[PDB]
């Protein structure tokens, strides 16, 4: 998220290998993460409450 | 150095627990343990 308007952005952690990536890879589903998902966490509270 | 987690890291972990964490079950279980104890906490305690 970059705020709660809907912007987001993406983000880049360079981990632990000095291997390095040659240019035009492709990082896999493996090591990705998505957003929030604001509707996920809102609708994970109805079986709480 | 040091960062405070934001209102997405946090809303993410709590909503990682929620999904993850098997929350629907929680209802059935409190329901089943009303049924255990509707009217028969006397009855339990002399059982004891």
């Amino acid at each position: 998220y970059q705020d709660l308007i809907g912007n987001r952005y993406l983000e880049l952690k360079r981990g632990d290998s000095d291997q390095i990536l040659p240019p035009g890879s492709t990082i896999p589903v493996e090591r990705t993460e998505p957003a929030l998902d604001l509707d996920a966490l809102v609708g994970g509270f109805r079986p709480l409450f | 150095s040091s960062a405070y987690p934001t209102i997405e890291r946090t809303l993410a972990g709590i909503s990682g627990i929620l999904t993850g964490g098997g929350i629907p079950n929680i209802e059935v279980i409190q329901t089943e343990v009303f049924n255990i104890l509707n009217g028969r906490a006397d009855q339990i305690r002399e059982f004891l």
